[PDB]
């Protein structure tokens, strides 16, 4: 291969001994599920104990990482427990990216990551926004991206992409703008998804 | 239109992509316009807010529904 | 001379010896058949040798760190937080917490 | 007879000299419109001045994308405008949503919250299509109070 | 016991009673501060009928996550934030608005 | 790779502190940074006056929208859906009838001027090349019907710029 | 039942079961061109052939039963390596319809291109054409995408009932038509259009009209027809 | 063709008694010149030598993709996918 692969596993070996140290600890608190693939390590983490795990890695000899910078969110209707708050983290010394799952359902809430990060707090404000996850003990919950007057949360897959109140009109009265009306253009809904497994190795058995 | 005051980019015949901006050869002297008998003969200006202008139109004969004694 | 971060670059010796010395102890006190403290130790031990084999040398500082003392003391005053943190909530001595439900594959 | 119908050109031509527009910078479409003081295309004391200002200004160009959130706040720089006003939705956000639309949080047409006179359809809005924009307003300018 | 959320079942029901005295207090506030859009008793008269559809009880976990919830809509104007008679505005202005009936829906036909 | 930003003290004994102190009493860097301005004043400005003047372009540019055809008559979109699926805006909508007998091309054809980003993916979607994105900024409109394009028609009228189009997809086949 | 490894993993099935049928308990399923729901089981494509554990030959899965406990694997080095190739020569002789053919996404063979056979090159020069056969109301036949396989061949001779579908030539030039100029009967061979796999048969009422992509599907019973239930409609 | 006062084309209707159409009033209706496709039948057949001919608009340069095109019945002469250009013998 020239141009059919992108680069040779060669520290995916070296990566590995991360998913061997962190679980030389082995706690069930913890630790539970090591994923590695494409030069990237992946860890799922018991939501009675987050804070823990985020102060290790924070500091530490062996590897130092300190920046526990960008904060996603999952949202996956599959599972019995639903959301899925993913944190991606950057090493400035040790030059290398790890990654910060939870597993729970967390429409109950969640600890928070606002006294082992200063930044975290305007991530977990999105969380709440766009998926509803409260957070524990966290200072300043504000509503960012948003409206002001906006009912539910606007990512969640159980309601449509336009949703309920969109529709803003002026009309009839003279300073007050409109909010009830909910109707929009059609969406077309493609139903365009391909016969045929698309990989092997990838197919579960039922 | 007629006015020689106040005139918009309506004007120019199909010389915007040679001469004008994009190409080097200039639309009488060396590089022909193709003949196809399918492009408009006249120049058009631009539609804007008065009388014969662009409209939107229906497509579809739609699902026909017909009742007779 | 002076490090291009907001901490100040004092001239100080045995004062990465103290807090390295000081953070061993604090281990040796909840967790002991953890893994936690039984690998963190030698990495200091490790450490602690290049100290005090080098007399106030930059090899010795662009040891593991390459960024002159002030980052390495940096990484030294939050190492007694971060032990501390993990004496008082108990998760790498005790390992009983419930397993997820199965699914992972997307 | 004659000097009433004179007259009333005159007024108009007072626009059609100079239009000052408002600087909303709450798109892409707005770095197109800091293109109309990039020298190369010129509109910059031809007619236009990037002095702005809430109260003082003619024209007000709605710059690409607006939310629910600025639905409100765009609403009220509409009222302290003056009554000769002009509005150009330059832009495909502005003319209907060019993207998103279907979404939840950007407001479709723009029209649902101020009236558009003038609308330009360019994403990326080229300062070459943008010139267009200020040239037919000055141009829809012709006739204002007969009676 | 899992999860916490805030309170248990008894203490989650004296949770939203503190949550009703600070937004019944603001309602009063809202008129001279805010505008007079409609009136001081029919905007308290609004504060009910939220809470009626509100009124299921049956886990502390639903209803903790309502006072968080009631902590932030309801509170959209005690700290003072821009709404300008648009945002925070629950009533409808411009409804029909339908009805729920064989004999009024039916002679609109719809779904 | 190291730069370094700060000058680390530029004055140290007697003649680096008086002309560093000088800046500071009167002005000198003000009237040299007026100075700046001065020659800047004197030469000629690139400017473009629209109604006379026009700016520069390139053989490829998208604009607004015009569904080309065959030399000898004949519309050249075949009417696949291919375009509608492609358009992440999803401007473009297709319905399509049989023409009369034996030809299948076309029946409802609406690109709406609202919606579209511009991307030139509907003419690379395209393989009989039908929309071909012409060198167009002229179009402005009192209303969103009188903006967003009908059943063919005004795009069938871009024949006014599909002489522009046959000349700059002269320099498409092959690209550059 | 006699029990045989695919792909390492077991799976038990019957005596006189198929290789294509035993890889459907795995959960896997190969490239396919002549049914095995309904329709008799028949060779004439060779585009199922799997290599066994130790063969020096590739047996096609819809003739080749498991009998014995062999190993086969789906994913090995010879099936990727002959899966590519018949693709190839599939294509070699195909008029190139795909924006005007009928189908598009629904086209079996066009999701087989792209998910099995050989994405940067195919070596072809010259295609041969066949003559349009004739058809009644449904189905507006082109013989030109058809592939000349043995799938509607079956379908008049055992599930309709009156033969009609059959070969014409020899090489290159044989033809799925009637021969004979005759409409084809009603019955129940309105849904010959529906076990095509190119888009050769497709049903003339609503030819062109909408594709694949984009389109909401929707299950229901028919009403017109006793004993008539579930219909996918667009 | 045009019926009452708008011009049909490529298949379209007006208005049923007035009813529809009401914006095309002060503005004028747009209309696409020769789209009866009156071009198409026009060009003249060319003859074909063998068997199956391939069609091309223009080489590489113009969109068209190759298609085969088979002649075997003297009555209707075969023309290809993308062109109303038909082709005899
Ligand atoms: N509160 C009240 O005053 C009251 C009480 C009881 C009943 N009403 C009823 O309610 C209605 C109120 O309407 P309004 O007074 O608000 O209307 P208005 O402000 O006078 O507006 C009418 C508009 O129509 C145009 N117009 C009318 N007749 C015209 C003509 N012959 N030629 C040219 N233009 C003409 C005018 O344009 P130009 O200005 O350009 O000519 C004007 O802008 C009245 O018809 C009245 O019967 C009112
Ligand atoms: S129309 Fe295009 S450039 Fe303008 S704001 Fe929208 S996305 Fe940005
Ligand atoms: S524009 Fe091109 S891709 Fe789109 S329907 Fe017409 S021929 Fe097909
Ligand atoms: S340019 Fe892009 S958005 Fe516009 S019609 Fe083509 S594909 Fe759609
Ligand atoms: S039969 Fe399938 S692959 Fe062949 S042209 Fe038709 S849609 Fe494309
Ligand atoms: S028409 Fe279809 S089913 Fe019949 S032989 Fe040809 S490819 Fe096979
Ligand atoms: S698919 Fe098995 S022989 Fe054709
Ligand atoms: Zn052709």
């Amino acid at each position: 291969r020239p141009t059919v692969r992108p680069r040779n596993d060669v520290a995916h070996k070296q990566l590995s001994a991360f998913g061997e140290y962190v679980a030389e600890i082995l706690p069930k608190y913890v630790q539970q599920v090591q994923v590695s693939c494409f030069n990237e390590l992946e860890i799922c983490i018991h939501p009675d104990g987050v804070i823990p795990v985020l102060t290790f890695l924070r500091d530490h000899s062996n590897a130092q990482f300190k920046s526990l910078a960008d904060l996603t969110a999952v949202d996956i209707p599959t599972r019995q427990n639903r959301f899925e708050i993913v944190y991606n983290l950057l090493s400035l010394r040790f030059n290398s990216r790890i990654r910060v799952k939870t597993y729970t359902d967390e429409l109950t809430p969640i600890e928070s990551s606002v006294p082992v990060y200063k930044a975290a707090n305007w991530y977990e404000r999105e969380i709440w926004d766009m998926f509803g996850v409260f957070f524990a003990n966290h200072p300043d919950l504000r509503r960012i991206l948003t409206d002001y007057g906006f009912e539910g949360h606007p990512f969640r897959k159980d309601f449509p992409l336009s949703g309920y109140v969109e529709l803003r009109y002026d009309d009839e009265v003279k300073r007050v703008v409109a909010e009830p009306v909910e109707l929009a253009q059609e969406f077309r809904k493609f139903d365009l998804n391909s016969p045929w497994e698309a990989f092997p190795a990838y197919r579960q058995p039922p | 239109k007629n006015t020689f005051w106040d005139v918009d980019g309506s004007m120019v015949p199909p010389e915007w992509h040679r001469w004008l901006h994009c190409m080097t050869d200039d639309p009488p002297t060396v590089k022909p316009p193709t003949a196809r008998k399918f492009i408009w003969t006249n120049h058009k200006f631009n539609l804007s807010g008065t009388p014969q202008q662009y409209v939107p139109y229906s497509t579809t004969r739609k699902k026909i529904q017909e009742w007779v004694p | 001379t002076g490090l291009v971060g907001l901490a100040v670059c004092e001239t100080p010796h045995e004062r990465l010896k103290i807090l390295y010395t000081k953070i061993l102890d604090v281990l040796g006190h909840i967790p002991k058949n953890a893994a936690y403290r039984k690998y963190t130790e030698q990495i200091t031990n490790e450490k602690l040798s290049m100290v005090k084999a080098e007399p106030d040398v930059k090899k010795l500082e662009e040891r593991l760190q390459g960024g002159q003392i002030e980052e390495v003391i940096l990484q030294a005053e939050n190492e007694l937080s971060l032990a501390r943190k993990m004496i008082q909530w108990k998760p790498w001595e005790p390992l009983v917490e419930e397993p997820p439900a199965s699914q992972w594959k997307w | 007879e004659y000097v009433v119908a004179k007259l009333d050109d005159l007024i108009n031509w007072a626009r059609r000299s100079s239009l000052w527009p408002m600087t909303f910078g709450l798109a892409c479409c707005a770095v197109e419109m800091m293109h109309m003081a990039a020298p190369r295309y010129d509109m910059d004391r031809f007619g236009v001045v990037f002095r702005a200002s809430p109260r003082q200004s003619d024209v007000m160009i709605v710059a690409g994308t607006l939310t629910n959130k600025m639905a409100p706040a765009l609403r009220k720089v509409y009222d302290q405008m003056p009554e000769p006003r002009y509005v150009v939705s330059m832009g495909s956000c502005a003319n209907g949503g060019g993207y998103y639309h279907y979404s939840y949080s950007v407001v479709r047409g723009c029209d649902r919250i101020v009236p558009v006179d003038i609308y330009v359809p360019g994403c990326p809005p080229t300062a070459e299509a943008l010139l267009y924009g200020i040239l037919q307003l000055q141009k829809k300018i012709k006739r204002e109070k007969r009676l | 016991v899992k999860p916490i959320f805030s309170r248990d079942m008894n203490e989650a029901k004296r949770r939203v009673r503190e949550l009703y005295r600070a937004w019944y207090r603001e309602v009063p506030n809202t008129v001279h501060l805010f505008q007079l859009d409609i009136s001081v008793k029919q905007g308290r008269d609004k504060v009910r009928e939220m809470f009626k559809k509100n009124a299921h009880i049956t886990d502390p976990r639903v209803v903790d996550l309502l006072v968080i919830k009631g902590k932030m809509e309801l509170e959209e104007t005690i700290k003072v934030w821009k709404q300008r008679t648009h945002v925070m505005r629950f009533f409808h202005e411009t409804e029909a608005p339908r009805p729920k009936d064989f004999l009024s829906k039916f002679y609109v036909g719809h779904d | 790779t190291y730069k370094y930003v700060n000058l680390r003290e530029p004055s140290m004994d007697m003649k680096s502190v008086t002309d560093r102190a000088a800046q500071t009493l009167l002005w000198t860097e003000l009237i040299r940074g007026l100075g700046m301005t001065l020659s800047y004043l004197f030469r000629e400005p690139a400017t473009i006056n629209y109604p006379f003047e026009k700016g520069p372009l390139s053989p490829r540019f998208r604009g607004e929208h015009a569904l080309r055809r065959y030399p000898s008559g004949e519309e050249r979109c075949i009417a696949c859906k291919l375009c509608e699926a492609v358009c992440p805006a999803q401007a473009i909508t297709i319905e399509a009838e049989p023409r009369a007998d034996g030809s299948r091309r076309t029946t409802r054809y609406d690109i709406d001027m609202t919606k579209c980003i511009y991307c030139g993916f509907c003419q690379e979607a395209c393989p009989v090349d039908a929309i071909v994105e012409g060198p167009n900024f002229e179009f402005s409109t009192e209303t969103h019907e009188e903006l967003l394009y009908n059943k063919e028609k005004l795009l069938n009228n871009g024949d006014k710029w599909e002489a522009e189009i046959a000349a700059n997809i002269q320099a498409d086949y092959l690209y550059r | 039942l006699i029990e045989v490894f695919v792909d390492g993993q077991s799976v038990m099935v019957e005596p006189g079961t198929t290789v294509l049928q035993a890889c459907e308990k795995v959960g896997m399923q190969i490239p396919r061109f002549c049914y095995h729901e309904r329709l008799s089981v028949a060779g004439n494509c060779r585009m199922c052939l799997v290599e066994i554990e130790k063969a020096p030959k590739v047996v096609a899965a819809c003739a080749m039963p498991v009998m014995k406990g062999w190993n086969i694997l789906t994913n090995s080095e010879k099936t990727k390596k002959a899966r590519e190739g018949v693709m190839e020569f599939l294509l070699a002789n195909h008029p190139l319809d795909c924006p005007i053919c009928d189908q598009g996404g629904e086209c079996d063979l066009q999701d087989q291109s792209m998910m099995f056979g050989s994405d940067r090159s195919r070596f072809l020069e010259g295609k041969r054409a066949v003559e349009d056969k004739n058809i009644g109301p449904l189905v507006k036949t082109i013989m030109t995408r058809c592939i000349q396989c043995t799938r509607c061949i079956r379908f008049a001779s055992e599930i309709a009932g009156v033969d009609d579908l059959g070969t014409t030539g020899r090489g290159n030039d044989m033809q799925v038509g009637t021969y004979i100029e005759k409409m084809f009967m009603s019955e129940l061979s309105g849904n010959i259009i529906d076990i095509c796999p190119v888009g050769a048969l497709t049903x003339x009422x609503x030819x062109x009209x909408x594709x694949x992509x984009x389109x909401x599907x929707x299950x229901x019973x028919x009403x017109x027809x006793x004993x008539x239930x579930x219909x996918x409609x667009x | 063709x045009x019926x009452x006062x708008x011009x049909x084309x490529x298949x379209x209707x007006x208005x049923x008694x007035x009813x529809x159409x009401x914006x095309x009033x002060x503005x004028x209706x747009x209309x696409x010149x020769x789209x009866x496709x009156x071009x198409x039948x026009x060009x003249x057949x060319x003859x074909x030598x063998x068997x199956x001919x391939x069609c091309d608009g223009g080489g590489g340069a113009l969109g068209h993709p190759r298609v085969y095109i088979n002649l075997d019945k003297e009555t209707k002469t075969g023309t290809c996918g993308y062109c109303g250009l038909q082709f005899r013998q």
